[PDB]
This record gives structure tokens, C-alpha cells and sequence, in this order.
């Protein structure tokens, strides 16, 4: 089997040698002599000519194993063959152009790609196309830390694609692979165990137990069972990191504890027996949260149902919890209830539910009778972060929270639809008060608690910055395969998550998925796919 | 510095 | 020319002779274990007879007086790991075994140790003078080990195997006091043992191994 | 002699580390041995005035013992009468006939 | 020619060869190996292979015995860096490697050291006697490096890096004793080891980076420095933990406990979700159902619905109750915000949502004992404070939430909860036994009481430190994955924890529970100038792990 | 006509001089130089790329003939070629890949094939495409009986099948066929009638 | 014993730089005569600018083995002296006049 | 065994 040399081949080899003698050089080694791949990207009919589909940088990362390699070299040099294999069809028309670009010129709209040296690429060939790109550098080898200028392989289109029969299909994909060329080597050996600054990458917060498996969401600690796709937009802040090392609110990562010191208590009614215990205090006196004044830690982020009476409210957080006077305070025998947190405003008047944390103020009263109602100036509530969902009857009602009961604070940015892509909401199984037993079976549908994100990612994320792993205008993307269908979620630079799902409403259960794969940084004008088995 | 032409070279 | 730092486990270092290992000794044991047969178990390349195995370590400090006994050991093929594993298929022995001791000190110690061995009919114990029978002298500060020979003085042609008869004993004892010039809680070192058997070793005649077994020999098991 | 954790009669339950105390019983030899030495004859072996010498080993220390003609068991401590706790016991590795008048090493460190 | 005070990265020093390396091993390993195709990164001019490069570093101590191992190692590419980077790209390999030790002391001590090769299939165990195999001794007062190959002895024709097979394995112990003549406090040595492939050494098979393989990789992963730091709870509270206090005599908890094997000691699915049952009887004392104390048992074996072990429901605590009886709050315990439920498709009850303490009880509902054993018990919750509704139905069950709290009276210093005697125990289970010097080990977090609300790690009385077994990362990295071959039983997976004045080893055996070199000393570690973990590897449980703290 | 042999053939057959001398090993036999039918298999429009169609270990079964003179034998090495046929359609399109998996690594849904060496078949291909399935064992040959560790060989999808023209069609099949390689051999003939444990199949 | 390598640019230098698994050679405490190694210009340009010289290699010592004093007590502290020479191809290329960037632009030594 | 050898050899 021929092996291709670069055109520059015996200039590169001998200004190399201040690295020292070359290493790993032998031409019949089997991992230098077969193609392996790379990486895949999509070529739609809306594309315009002289529009760029692909682009890469000369890297021994564009191989499987010289990246390997180059763990224990601190220095490369030579040239890399590249190889490109169209899915394609038959009934399609359309070229591609690919050229190797020097050091010095933009990669832009206003490259014209087709006037330097190229290869034409059809949409229908069978065969692969090959082209060789050179190590065109300044220096004289190019240290692993600090490279320095390197050509780029572009791709563009040069006739747009055409589908004659009609709806339906409308993207092919192209697939890449790799093979070093005959004049690449290392130098320099060094310690596997130094510098580890690796292109960080957020693929490894998102593996396959983590979907059909343990993981839970930030609202409930409940098992997530499916996601539902909602139309339209949504926004919280509770629990929800994006990829810098920041976040805009209260409660840590954690299902931990609710507790709060100072609070004024009251209660209805002129007799201090059987009555609901309702605990209010305003925004901005958690002085014991060191991250935001405006909550205390594990505090609900709903808004506040407007009930009265003896029947229990629709929909809501309650939790098991207590009150606790101050000064040292040991908590109260005779009052442990189940109790309804929210932010409302007007207490203790007319309580109304409110959109904004600004001018808000929490509050606390009590669905079940409690026998003593204490109307101390100082009071707190100790409540356990792990709570449940009040129901009258048991049935079915929806799931909850509403993209429109979710409290937000000001200065949150707001998920929206780009193209056909839809944010999504995750779901998991939860317990109610209406029936206790929510066997995932007969008797009715079960109740549903949607969260923003997997709590998982969140705590493998809060240590980490992500800050350059993706560039903004793209999405993390990784493509799950379930038992007659497969399926494709994105991750936004914002923290959010998204499907191609369109405008349904439709949940999709995480029973016959098998396992997920990271794919990597896709443009955001890319449908995901949605091939189902429905 | 003979050696680095001659190599080129050859 | 490698140092006396590292030492190869084929290497007897210093051979230290005494007045006991003659060649007619030698001879005559040969010339009268022929009548067992030819030699078994012979080879010189063999791995088990090239290499020097472990056999003990003791202790020599400061407080024991000139004439006190350290270390005796008895002549025998149990003394090897290897000779004790070929003696179950065989009835008869005969030879000798040379014994390397390695000294584990300084050069900042002092104190010297005496080698000998004793023919057999005499009573090993305390009271038993080393000093003079023809012996050997050990410096505490020696590098290299140091390695002696203890032939077979027997009044028999060979030893049974359950019936070996009368054997020499190796004994080592104390030259003079150890000394630390320093003093204080350092005062004990440390020798090591160890055996192989020696160009004239052999067996001789092979037998059933389901005969008299190894539980009717030693009550080592 | 051989240590032995025996029950009894006031207290049944009682076992080894209780809090009421243990309660030895002691023997002259093992069992196993006294059965090896009834099936065979080692008059061959060990001359009147030797010992047949073990080594035991520990986690931190070795101590040696030695078997007389007579069937006795011996160590080599003096006059301590403090139980020897061979919990911690790791390997046993037989040595030979040794004289009788010599000590066998006794150190636990 | 350099003085022998300085030495080369291509200078072996002196060459040791036992009775191992022959020729005819050297040619049936280079002829037999070709059924894999031709040899790979086989070029002996390359950096890579001709220079030694850092492995290891061990320490040799005066109280050391002889016939006690310092130094082991399998046959395997992760003995060198560069064939461990360059085995994640091929399937196979063949060929030996040298060993290279330099030891760093002075001419005054004393003292030898014994290195031997074992054939593959002898057991490397206690009655292992390395002196009884061909071997070398090796003096303390070297000054040049003394190399050891090791062969490759193999009854394959190649090491298939996901199965291997049968290999060799390389020890080094004691053979005398280290003395220092001066006495004092220097009493310790270290030596330091190198490697380099061999000669006859290749790989050959191309494969894809980072496959997957039928074995298992080293438990390195699960351990990273923010599981200390920061994020990281227990196995029975969902709190952040602090510390690190060792016990004496060991304990035995097996509750949302892995093994190394994928396997759990009964119940509890580990996650904090809820409590739930559907059978179970309730009732009241006393004439009279106004503020009383609801009293709610079932037998082990009800919980049908729990799909693990019919024993108990999922998430319950494994504590043992403490009886107590009148208005006087327990001690210590487990306490959590609860509520009641009544069966056949029925809502919970309003009036009655209290907190409850959990347990296990015998002789329900007579005199109330407490218990260490599950098997033949039964479960048990009773109210700590007075609600206005009793319920008496046969069938009946319990809504309680899954994090917790302690119930104290006092609450100035009590005691870590809970002790090594009231931690239960189901059938079938191993203990923790303190090897060497080694003890256990059990982390320690911060947890809220019911005497003070407000449980600040600062002023305003001393703070108390409940304890759970593992962390719940690591309980998640072994619910799993199955290490059966990542670690032979008998020793444990070191790592290397650095503070900022000092180091610490800690371990993990088979059993999943933790060791440290803490000794006789019941003193809470604090966790907060900690920076970095390194892992280490490999060690044997009777080697002594470091405590240096300033 | 070009008979293909395989790079590990020098070796396979010395080491397999441990059963004998090499029997039923004659180039110009009809048996052995011609592609015969194997096997059948689906490529359907609803899977997703990276999934696996197709999947067979090394052995004696995979062709009509050295299954039949398995009978009278005792043990085998040496290689196997495979060759893939698509009935398809000028108006489809998509790719798939296949690669021989040495011993010791899983087969599932985390293998990327990618990137091991493999070749491209193309939905619309006329002329059938072919590999080399080496054998790459730990033993001196396969005793019929307890065989070992062997390849395997596996296809998967690179690009997704389309069908741009709407409804109706959704599914392709591919046809697998076989024939020895050049170093491939018997050993230790053995009565017929012997040990009869053969794949059961509810077939019959 | 101590250990001494070269270390390319490129790498960071600092605390968990592994010297050990590069090519070394290890130094006795108890070594009489000097030891000399060379650093060699292992450079990306083809000569260093002087007020921009670019990547260059860093010499660094490490410790192998602990140090030991067999006797015990206060004295527990040796020195070690560094001196340096030119290599044989060390050389310098183009004349400048000194009125140029001075020597108050290149390092804030003075 | 030389004939082994020669034959691979060969």
C-alpha cells in the first residue's frame, strides 16, 4: 500500500532537528497506515453557495492516535492526510470544494475557496476523495503549550444541493477520517503526568447511567423517568448553572436542609385551637446564606396558591417541617404539620401569586390543622428540602411547575426557540398526598415534577469553567439510542437543554433507551434529529 | 553547520 | 569490576579453608559411596545446585562473652530446601555442603567472631572450646561474605536415608566483644545464613516414594 | 502448655474478650501431634539432650519453640508468666536438632 | 569516565540476572508472538525506550523483619509512562522489561535486600518464601544502580491487553535488618526505581483509542480532588462533609454499601428520595386520642414492594431505637419530618404531620429493646412530639422524607452519631478488622439537631459531627462498574491526599472501607487545607500508610 | 484467478504443527476458490448512526462446506474472507463500515468502528466489497470443541439511509458471502460419528 | 540522592512537575568532585532577539531521596554552590549601537 | 526445535 509524502517533506525533517533525533518513525507500524475517523458534520439544502460547512486546524488532535501520543512528546512536526465519504443518495446533485489555506488570510464569508488549489466532491459519489495538507509553519517545530501558526482545511459548498422528489428528506451527512502522512514525527520525550491542560470539553458530565439510572432534578430528588418538550419558552434560576463558573440565585446544589432564623408568625382565627399557621418574612434578610440575601437555601422557587378553608390546594411545594423559636431555640412539641412555601405578597391580607423576586415576599402557611398557634415576633421554619406535592383527589392533574408559576429574578436570561429546536423540561416520578401509593402502573396516570437540569451535571459542572469548550452560537450535543429509534439533545452556552421535537407535547419515556454518545459543538441552525419509533 | 546543508542536500 | 556492595547469588565471596577439608577425604568418600552405585542427581548446570537459599539469621550484641556459642547446625540433607524434597525417592546419601555467612555492619564497628567444625563423639554445648580446634576468624567489618565447607566425617560407607548415623556440627562463636566507640542504644547486629551443596553430593539408590514416607523420618510436618 | 477458651458452668454463654472474663483450659500437647506421634517411630531423630526447634512468626515479632524427647514443648522465657496471645500468627517453618542448652530467641518487637 | 557519584539516563549500573534469562525464552517470545502481525513502535533508536524513566519510590525501615516485602509488581505496560500512554492505542503486547534501583544512603548503615521472580502460577500469599527461588542480594551501601529483568514466562502466545492471562511478578523483601550505628532519630532509608522496556518488547495490534474492554480500569477516577473540598455527602445524610476521625476495633456498616464486586448488602437503593410502606398496624396509649404518641410497627419480610430485599422498605435508616417514654426527647437517634397514610387508594391524614424517630425495636408493643441484629426483627417509629388524631387501622403505612436530623436534649457535646455498637447488621456480611497499624476509617459531616436550629461550624457551643461510611459518588462509581480484576484481594488502592503543611495515604480494600495509618489516636482530621490528590496505586494492607501532619 | 492469503500466515502455520501436518490444504480445489451464500441481514431507515447490524465470530460455520468437513475433524486455523452485496437503489444513499475486533474488547454500543481499520460500503454499490478476517488467537490452533478466543467481525452504520422519494420502501438487504483464505487448514482427523454436539437449531 | 533534568518550553514549571519520569541523572550527597551538565538551546525561532528572546528550556533540581544523618540531632542541613560557563557554540550575531534600546528597557534589574 | 525455527525462518 502507497504512502503519500508532502510536498515540503525534506525542508520539514531537517529544521526539526533542533528538537533532536525523530521519534515513532516507522512506515510499517499499523497505526500510521490505515485511515480512522474523525468527525461528522451535515450539508442542508438551504445552504447558499460559498457558504463554509467544515473547518479544522492543523493539530495532532484530528487523529485518535496521535493524540494518544502525543501525551508523552513535547513536540510535533510533519503533515496529515484527510478523507471524506458522503452518506448520500442517487437522486441528489450538488459539489463541494476543499482547499488548504495558508497561515495569514481570514477563514470567512469573503474567502473564495474555489480559486486556490482545491478537490470537487460530488454528492453522489461512492468513493472517498483524499487531500494532503501540508505543514506549512513559521517555526521550526511546533512545541506542545504554545504551537504557533498552522494552515486550515476549509470546506465549502460549490453548487448547492438539490432534492427533486420533493418533502422529507433535506440533509446528508459527511464523515471524516484521518491517516498521518509519511514525513510526521515527534520529539522530545516528557512526563505523561505533566501539564494536563487538555482542551477541556463538557462530554464527560453526560454518560448513560445518568439517564437510565440514578440522577435526579433540582426541584425533586426523584428518579428522572422522561422529558417532555414544551413550546414556547421558559426560564428558571433555582438550582441552574450555565457553563461559566457563575449562577443567578440561591440553594446551592444540595437537598440538604431549609432553615431560616428571623420571621415574623401569626395566625387566624381567636381560638388556638385547630387553625393554619402561616410564617412570613421579606426578601433580603438571609443573612445566613453566604451566596444570595434574597432566599434562604432549599427554599421553592413556585409561586404562591390562593386557598382558604379546609380543602387542600391544587398543585404546590409542601414539605414536613416545624417552627423553632430564637435565642438559642429548641423547637415547639405541638406544632409539626405539613406546610405550603411560596412567594406570595400582600401577607397577611390579600395574598396574590407574583411573577418577579423583586418586591416579593415569602411565606408559609400550613394545609393541615395544627392544635397550637404561637404569635411570636421571632420564629424560623426547619424543614426538610425533600418534599411533596399537595393533591385534593387523586386523578391526574398536570405537571409541575407551569413554564408560567416558575419565579425568576431580574437579570435572568430566558430560553427560546431557534429553528425547529424546542427546550425541553425533564420529568421524574414523585409521591402526592392525595394517594401515597404511586405505583408507576394501573389506577390512573402517576404525577409528574419537571425540573430544569440533571442535579448530577450541575455538581460536575459547578467545579469546572467551560467558558472556552464551547463557542457561543452552539450547542453541546449528544445522541441517544433507544431500542427501535434514536434521538438528539443539545446543551446551550445558557444552561438549558433542547430537541428537534417541533410543536408537540408529547412526553417521551426513558424506559428502551440503551445508552447516549457525545457527538460535539453543532451550529445551533441544525435541526436535531427526531427519527422515533412512532 | 556542513553537516545540516549536505543532509538538505542528499 | 563491580563492587563488594552487590552481591550475586552465585557468589561465595572469600573461601575460608580449614585443616579438616583434605582431598583424601574427599577421594575416600567418593571411592566408598560406589557402593550404592553410580552417582544420582549430578548435574552441575542444574539450578537448584548453582545457587546459594536461605537458612536462618541471628543476632550478636555487645553483652555476649568471649566463648559463647551463636549458631550450630547439624550435618544434613534437611538443611537445603531442595535435598530435602529429593531424599523421598532415595535411600542413601553421601558429601558434603558449603555455608556462606553475610555480616550486616559498618566500618565503625569492632569485635571479631571464630568458625569451626567438630568431628562427630564430641558433646556440643557450653564449655566446648573453639578457639582451639583449627578454626577461622571473621572481622565484624568485613563487605563480602565468607564462605567455609563442612565435609562428611563418617565412620559408615553412606547414610540411610531413616538411619544417617554419625555427623560433624558446625559451630560459631565469639572471638572477641563487640564494640560500639559511640555507645548508647545501638548495640545488636545481624547474620544471615545460607546453603548449597558442594561438588561431591549425591544420592544413590532409587526406591518406591509410597516406601517408609516423610511422616516416619522427621516430625517436621 | 496449649491455651484453650473452655466454658463454664456459671455462665454458658460466656466466650473470649467477654465482659465477666475468659476461662482457659491448658493441655500438654495438640491433638494433631499426639496422633502423629502414635503412628510413628522417630527414635532416629533427636538424641537425648536436643530439641526439634519451629520458628513462629508474627506481625511484629517471631518467637522460637522446641520439642523434647520426652513429647514436652518448650520456650525460651525466663520466668514470665504472661499468656502468649498467637492471634496475629502468619507462617511456622520447621529448623532441626539443636542443642539443649541453648536459648531460643523470645522477641515480640 | 564519570566518577560512579553521577550516573547517565542510559547507565544501568550493574546487571543482575538470576537463573531466568536465557536465550531460548528471548527466541520462542519473539518467534511465537508474530500470530499477531507484525510488530508495532519497535525502533531501538527511539527516546522513548532507550532512557530510564521515574516508576516508584518506597521506604526501608530499621523495625522492618526479614521476609517482609517492600516492593511488588505484576507483569503489565503500566509499569512504565510512555508504554502506559502507548497502550491505550494497541491490543497486545509482548516482551520483558529491566528494573533499575538506586538507593540513597550513606556508607555507615548496614543491612540487605533480596529480589526474585515467581513463575505465573504460584500464589503470591503469606506463605510465600522468596528465598527459595533463584535471587540476588543487593547491600545497603551501593553507590552505582543494580537493574533486574524480568521475563516475559507466558503459556499464550501474547498478552491480550484486555485479558492477559498468567504473568510473573516481581518481588523484592528484606534480608537483613537496617542498622544505624549512631542510633538517634534517623531510622529510614528510601530507594528509587526505574524502568525501560526490554530489548524483545512490541505491541501489535492497532485497534481505536479508548476502547472498551472485557477487564476493568484502575479505580483512580472516582476519587478527584473536588469530592473532598466541596461537593460530596454521606451515605445516610445529604451533607458536605468536613473531616476524618478513625475508630478503634473496627465497625460494621451495610446499609448503601458496595463491595468492589457489584453487589449490596441488602436494601436501600442509594438515593434520598422518600419512605414508603403500605402494611403496618398503628395505635396509641392511653384511653384517650389527644395529644399522644403514634405508634406504628411491621415485621421484617413485609416489604413486598422493595425490590431488592423483602427484609425492610427502601432508604430506612439503619439505626437501632432507643426506648424512651414520657415528654423527656431521646438521645442522639434518627428523626425526620413525616406523616401517616391510610391504604386502599387513600390520602394522607391532615391532622397528623409530626416528627418521628426510626428505628428498630423487639417486643413491640410491650417493653421496647434494642437491637443489633435485622434477621427476626421488626421495624418500628413512634412520635416524638403530641398530635390531636390517633389512628388505629390494622392496615397503614408511612410517608417520612429521606434526610434527617438528631434529636438531642442538651446538645452541648453528646457524642458522634452513630457509635460502631448500635450500627446494625444484616446477614452475610464481612467486618473491619485493623491490619497493622491501620484502622478504620468513617467520614464525618455536619447535621442539623432538633435542640438548635441554627448548626453553624463556628461559635455558640461546640459543633457535633455525624458519620456515614463512603461517599455517595463513590457508592454511584461501584453501584455499576465491576472490579472483580482491578484489585486482588489482600491489599488496597492507595491515594495520596496533600494538605498544605503536610501528606496523608489513605486506602480502599476490597470490602469498600477506608484505612488510614492513624494508629491508637481518636483526633477529628479537619478538611480545609486540602489541595490535591494524587493516586498512587497498588499496596499491600501490612505496609504502613504516612501521616505527616504539621 | 488471485487467491488472497493473510499477514499472519507464516506464523499460523508452524505453530499449528503441534495437530500434525496440514490436511484439505490443495489451492486449485473448487471448494475452496469460489463465494458461496452465508447470510441475510436488514438495513432499515430508522437507525440511528453507530449502531450495529451485523455480527459473526470466527469459525468453521460461516461457509457450506468447511462445515460439512468439520465432521471428520479434530481441529482448525488459519483465515476467512467475507464480501458484501446490496440489492439497493439508485435513488438511496448512506454508508456503513466494517472492521475485524481483535480478542479481549467489547462489542456494543460504546464500540466506535470508526476508527479501527475498515472499508466503506455504499447504499447504491454495484460490485460487491470485501475483507479479511485474520486469525488472531492465543493458542497453537482451535481444537473443535473448546475453540477459545477468536475475532469478530462486525458492520455498522456511518451515514443513515434516505429515501428522498417519500413512502412505501424503508428497508434494504444485504447478502454476506464466503470463501477460505489461502492459509487456512485441518487437523487430527476423527470418526463422524463422534461427539454430534452441533449448534441445535429449531429449523427442522 | 538528588535528580536534575531538562525541561522543554512549552511545560509549566512548578509543584507536581514529575522529574523523575524524564531523562536524569542522579547526584550523591556524599560526591567529592563537581558534576557538570549542559543545557542546550532547544528553541521554535532561529536566534533569541534581545528584548524578545522567546521559549527557552528551564534546568531543574529536585530530590530523589531523603536526606540522612545516621547519628541524630541539630545538625541537619547541607549547601549546594551553582557556578556557569559558556558552552563551545554560544556566539552572538549583529553590532548595534549601545545609544540603541538601552540596558533600562530590557529587565528591571537596575 | 532447529527445524522449528528454520522453518519460520524459511
Amino acid at each position: 500500500t502507497s504512502v503519500v509524502t508532502a510536498e515540503n517533506s525534506s525542508a520539514s525533517i531537517a529544521t526539526a532537528g533542533i528538537g533532536g533525533p525523530p521519534q515513532q518513525v516507522d512506515q510499517q507500524e499499523t497505526w500510521r497506515t490505515n485511515f480512522y475517523y474523525n468527525d461528522v458534520f451535515t450539508w442542508s439544502v438551504a445552504d447558499a453557495p460559498g457558504s463554509i460547512l467544515y473547518t479544522v486546524q492543523h493539530s495532532p488532535q484530528n487523529n485518535p492516535f496521535t493524540a494518544v501520543l502525543s501525551q508523552m512528546y513535547a513536540g510535533w512536526a510533519g503533515g496529515m492526510q484527510f478523507r471524506f465519504i458522503v452518506a448520500g443518495s442517487g437522486v441528489f446533485g450538488g459539489r463541494l470544494v476543499a482547499a488548504v489555506i495558508p497561515p495569514g488570510i481570514e477563514i470567512g464569508p469573503g474567502l473564495e475557496v474555489r480559486q486556490f488549489p482545491h478537490v470537487v466532491i460530488d454528492a453522489r459519489s461512492l468513493e472517498p476523495v483524499t487531500i494532503t495538507m501540508p505543514d506549512l509553519r513559521p517555526n521550526m517545530y511546533h512545541p506542545t503549550g504554545d504551537p504557533g501558526l498552522v494552515p486550515t482545511l476549509v470546506l465549502s459548498v460549490y453548487n448547492n444541493l438539490i432534492n427533486p422528489f420533493g418533502g422529507s428528506t433535506s440533509a446528508i451527512q459527511v464523515t471524516v477520517e484521518t491517516r498521518p502522512s509519511e514525513d510526521f514525527e515527534f520529539v522530545m520525550i516528557r512526563a505523561p503526568s505533566s501539564k494536563t491542560v487538555d482542551s477541556i470539553s463538557p462530554a464527560g458530565l453526560l454518560t448513560t447511567p445518568v439517564l437510565t439510572g440514578v440522577g435526579n432534578d433540582n426541584r425533586w430528588n426523584g428518579q428522572i423517568v422522561g422529558l417532555q418538550p414544551v413550546p414556547g419558552g421558559f426560564s428558571t434560576c433555582n438550582r441552574h448553572w450555565n457553563l461559566n463558573g457563575s449562577t443567578y440565585g440561591w440553594s446551592s446544589p444540595r437537598f440538604a436542609d431549609i432553615d431560616h432564623r428571623r420571621g415574623s408568625a401569626s395566625y387566624p382565627g381567636n381560638n388556638a385551637t385547630n387553625v393554619l399557621q402561616f410564617w412570613y418574612a421579606n426578601a433580603g434578610s438571609a443573612i445566613d446564606n453566604p451566596i444570595s440575601q434574597v432566599a434562604p437555601d432549599g427554599f421553592p422557587d413556585m409561586s404562591f396558591v390562593p386557598f382558604n378553608g379546609p380543602g387542600i390546594p391544587a398543585a404546590g411545594w409542601v414539605g414536613f417541617g416545624a417552627i423553632w423559636n430564637s435565642n438559642s431555640g429548641a423547637p415547639n412539641v405541638t406544632t409539626v404539620q405539613a406546610y405550603e412555601l411560596g412567594f406570595a405578597t400582600g401577607a397577611p391580607g390579600n395574598l396574590q401569586p407574583t411573577t418577579n423576586t423583586s418586591g416579593s415576599q415569602t411565606v408559609a402557611k400550613s394545609i393541615y390543622a395544627v392544635v397550637t398557634g404561637t404569635a411570636q415576633n421571632p420564629a424560623g421554619l426547619f424543614v426538610m428540602a425533600s418534599g411533596v406535592i399537595s393533591t385534593p383527589s387523586a386523578n391526574a392533574i398536570t405537571y409541575t411547575p407551569q413554564p408560567d408559576r416558575i419565579v425568576t429574578t431580574p437579570g435572568t436570561p430566558a430560553a427560546a426557540p431557534v429553528g425547529k429546536n424546542t427546550p425541553i423540561m425533564f420529568a421524574s416520578v414523585v409521591r402526592r398526598t392525595g394517594d401515597v401509593n404511586a405505583t408507576a402502573g394501573s389506577a390512573n396516570g402517576t404525577q409528574y415534577g419537571t425540573g430544569s437540569q440533571p442535579l448530577p451535571v450541575t455538581i460536575g459542572l459547578s467545579l469546572n469553567n467551560y467558558s472556552s469548550a464551547l463557542m457561543p452560537g452552539q450547542f453541546f450535543v449528544w445522541q441517544l439510542t433507544f431500542a427501535s429509534g434514536f434521538m438528539e439533545i443539545g446543551l446551550s452556552v445558557d444552561g438549558y437543554f433542547y430537541a428537534g421535537t417541533g410543536a408537540s407535547t408529547t412526553l417521551i419515556d426513558l424506559t428502551e433507551l440503551i445508552d447516549v454518545r457525545p457527538v460535539g459543538p453543532r451550529p445551533s441552525k441544525s435541526t436535531l434529529v427526531f427519527n422515533l419509533g412512532g | 553547520a556542513a553537516e545540516f546543508f549536505e543532509g538538505m542536500v542528499h | 569490576s563491580v563492587p563488594g556492595t552487590t552481591t550475586d547469588g552465585m557468589d561465595p565471596g572469600v573461601v575460608a579453608t580449614t585443616s579438616v577439608v583434605t582431598a583424601e577425604n574427599s577421594s575416600a568418600s567418593i571411592a566408598t559411596a560406589g557402593i550404592g552405585g553410580p552417582p544420582q542427581q549430578v548435574d552441575q548446570q542444574e539450578t537448584w545446585r548453582t545457587n546459594f537459599y536461605y537458612n536462618d539469621v541471628f543476632t550478636w550484641s555487645v553483652a555476649d562473652a568471649p566463648g559463647s556459642i551463636l549458631y550450630t547446625v547439624q550435618h544434613s540433607p534437611q538443611n537445603n530446601p531442595f535435598t530435602a524434597v529429593l531424599s523421598q525417592m532415595y535411600a542413601g546419601w553421601a558429601g558434603g555442603m558449603q555455608f556462606r555467612f553475610i555480616v550486616a555492619g559498618s566500618g565503625v564497628f569492632g569485635g571479631r567472631l571464630v568458625a569451626a567444625v567438630i568431628p562427630p563423639g564430641i558433646e556440643i554445648g557450653p564449655g566446648l572450646e573453639v578457639r582451639q580446634f583449627p578454626h577461622v576468624v571473621i572481622d565484624a567489618r568485613s563487605l563480602e561474605p565468607v564462605t567455609i565447607t563442612m565435609p562428611d566425617l563418617r565412620p559408615n560407607m553412606y547414610h540411610p536415608t531413616g538411619d544417617p548415623g554419625l555427623v560433624p556440627t558446625l559451630v560459631l562463636s565469639v572471638y572477641n566483644n563487640l564494640i560500639n566507640p559511640f555507645g548508647g542504644s545501638t548495640s545488636a547486629i545481624q547474620v544471615t545464613v545460607e546453603t548449597r551443596p558442594s561438588e561431591d553430593f549425591e544420592f544413590v539408590m532409587i526406591r518406591a516414594p509410597s516406601s517408609k514416607t516423610v511422616d516416619s523420618i522427621s516430625p517436621a510436618g | 502448655m496449649f491455651a484453650s477458651v473452655v466454658r463454664r458452668t456459671g455462665d454458658v454463654n460466656a466466650t473470649a474478650g467477654s465482659a465477666n472474663g475468659t476461662q482457659y483450659g491448658t493441655g500438654s500437647q495438640p491433638l494433631p501431634v499426639t496422633i502423629g506421634l502414635s503412628l510413628n517411630n522417630y527414635s532416629s531423630a533427636l538424641m537425648p539432650g536436643q530439641f526439634f526447634v519451629w520458628q513462629l512468626t508474627f506481625a511484629s515479632g517471631f518467637m522460637e519453640i522446641g520439642l523434647s524427647v520426652d513429647g514436652y514443648f518448650y520456650a525460651g522465657t525466663g520466668a514470665s508468666t504472661t499468656l502468649i496471645d498467637l492471634t496475629e500468627l502468619i507462617d511456622v517453618r520447621p529448623v532441626g536438632p539443636r542443642p539443649s542448652k541453648s536459648t531460643l530467641v523470645f522477641n515480640l518487637g
